[PDB]
């Protein structure tokens, strides 16, 4: 799957509970976690398009509530061959 | 009337199929508290040097103003800023005082600055 | 040893008296300590459901009265196999 | 290409979307990421006078409203020489 | 000593100023100064429960009016062992 | 020359954009872009007196509306040489 | 000398103008230059008693108005042999 | 493919008219059909996540004007492992 | 375990979204699927009481408007030993 | 991939802009564009499901404007297997 | 140069035409002819982004008011790699 789902949140506690959901909610691989600094934690996967769909969906409804809260919650179906440099290709 | 993880989020999610939108969018020195200068030391304006300075007035052109902030084009936008830093959160709501009511020779200090003991008791 | 406990907090000092409150509650595992950066700090926990409730709860309470406070208290009952790569598995 | 290209965001899931956007819509190398602190994240591309004008047009575009938003859409048609040893070469 | 004695304050300034006062005030070790990000510096000591019960105290009075305050002044008396992996035994 | 001229900005993008004024405004050298944290770059040059006061200038309105916007302007006409151990040499 | 002369201020600015005026002032010797985070940045001097209180007076003064400003100027005449495990030893 | 997709119905001829219509629409394979008492039939799916929104949205269309009428359709992206002893796994 | 979480809903649709937040929701074994006819079908997952808690509400909050509807959501902490000989041991 | 989406236009030119949009939109893959007379021009693509659906609207959308028009943006989940003979495999 | 510059005429008459002023104008090379049917004619040229901004330019105003005149005038910046399958490499 090439399809890039990626859900930002204030604090780390909204994100770990959106990468819980996402993952339990569609076929999507957690391929990374990354601190932005200030606060911004970006848990995003990567899986087929209508898998990343519903994963995304499923993890910004059960963060939304959780801390500070969910700050974004974005897909790209097919992220360029460029961007791929910048995107993380497994969970650290 | 279809149920599942789709219904979730309604607003939320910003992605590719839908949400992309559709054919649319007296002193030498002027006073202190009164002044502030662009820069801040040696090139300060505040005193009033006379003479042959490096100051320039509004008719001499070039080096400066539209002539350094026009060269390269830019655009703004209104991202929201919640600044989380310890200046920030100086003002956080907190919970009341924990307070103390131990009634023996503690060294209780209960006009001091706020120590708190495990469970966050005052001490 | 699946149920998930994570508090947050701004600051450290709150941080670590959660994490005493919440080792000393129940039977939990402190797994991590992690700063989220911009001034937040997660504490996470594992143990049994009932445990990490309780932990939860204790934790919370107890760093709620100390410095800035608490941000977020969360449990996870069953924590997905993929969300285990992005969860610390023992404290630096 | 000389010319550089430059989009600042509240966050890496706009920087990530700006990047994309920016790729797709023109012929530019992304040169880096750069999380700059306290919450910005600037990306950076190199191309043609041209495409860079259209690619930081189309990013700033695509991620106005996604997530905390843009802070800086900025093009330099040709850096000074002094300024090429701060600038990233490729991304990481 | 086995007692632990944090001190949380807005800047480094304070944190140095509070790390003296509570060395200076007893016999306590000063084991860690913690950047925890976005300007709060925890500074934490270990000794006996009289020895940091007077040291934290000598801390939060010396450290109340330097710079942009203090954060939050802790102590336990009894540590977890659990908690004792997250805290420093050596300054960084 | 070895006066000093730093500006200080919110921001990768302000900072790259006075960078580039003020190198291009006037003769003065490029030897540093430090991040100091927070969302804040700082540029510093390198040059002779009456040239870093003119590039300052320059770069000051240059990057006053781009992004977050300036921060700081200064130069210091003679630096002490302690003052040399805490600033870079040349970029990297 | 052991006495320790800290000025904090919100950026990298104040505190290189804070550091040239205090080595200028008086006959102290600049130790470290620290990020905090949050923006703060921390220069810490080491001299003599009446030499670090003239140099810290001095810097207190000069960087008040450059940038965001002055967060701290502190004046510890000595420092407790355990708080100087925790001062930079010599800036990098 | 893992994604479940259900549509109960009032009646087995709307059942079967979804079944048949599921089926057609998109590439899902039909797990079963379950007579759940008192004239409910559920017919079940499975397939990709965007195969199986396909085929249950053909089938809900293809079923609503059929004799009684439909009762639910469902889609679940992922099923847990415990759910599948309760489904009908041989397809005949 | 012991806890008894038990949810009856109208349909198989109903029961199987339920059945599915159940397991997902907290460590629960799925004992039971009962057609109790007449168009009832009750799911009974079988844990601890912390986790049954979290199972039933869970489950009961997924397929409240999934389909005719959910009827009731029921929690035994401990059944009498009697009762349990009309309990399903494993799923049909 | 076994979706099939087609867009047809007046012209070629809004046709290769749909072209360009359905690839750049998701991971389809261009297997032909077919000249078919008088003025229409067909440009299909085949890929799974979700990212088909997530193609076709894009190019739609993309091609709505440009030159004559657009004639029709149709989507196939899955075409029956006789239809697979009069399809193209690669763009001639 | 990758950019595309496609313009589309009732004739061939405006086609010549919009590839002379096309060519003549920018520096692109003119890259396909096409016969579309239905009296399309569709004139493709390729080069940097500016030069086939301005070509593209000249050609739609010398061809507007030759013969039928001019259905379409587009550019692509970068074309996928995908939709460079159905682009003419060389004229007839």
């Amino acid at each position: 799957g090439i399809a890039l789902g990626m859900i930002e949140t204030r604090g780390l506690v909204p994100a770990i509970e959106a990468a819980d959901a996402m993952t339990k909610a569609a076929e999507v691989r957690l391929v990374g976690r990354q601190f932005v600094g200030g606060g911004y934690v970006t848990v995003l996967v990567r899986g087929e398009t209508g898998a990343v769909n519903a994963a995304v969906r499923a993890g910004a409804d059960a963060c939304e509530r959780v801390g500070d809260g969910l700050v974004a919650a974005h897909i790209i179906a097919r992220v360029h061959s460029e961007v791929e440099n910048i995107l993380p290709k497994a969970p650290q | 009337r279809i149920t599942g993880p789709g219904m979730l989020a309604t607003g939320l999610i910003t992605g590719t199929p839908e949400f992309r939108h559709a054919a649319r969018e007296e002193l030498v020195c002027a006073p202190r508290s009164d002044q502030m200068d662009r820069v801040s030391g040696e090139g300060k304006e505040r005193c009033h040097i006379t003479g042959d300075d490096w100051s320039v007035n509004k008719h001499i052109t070039g080096t400066a103003g539209q002539w350094a902030s026009g060269r390269n084009p830019s655009m703004r936008g209104n991202a929201r800023v919640v600044e989380t830093s310890a200046f920030a959160n100086r003002n956080v709501p907190k919970p009341e005082k924990p307070g103390s009511k131990i009634t023996g020779s503690s060294g209780n200090d209960t006009q001091g600055s706020l120590i708190t003991y495990s469970g966050g008791a005052r001490g």
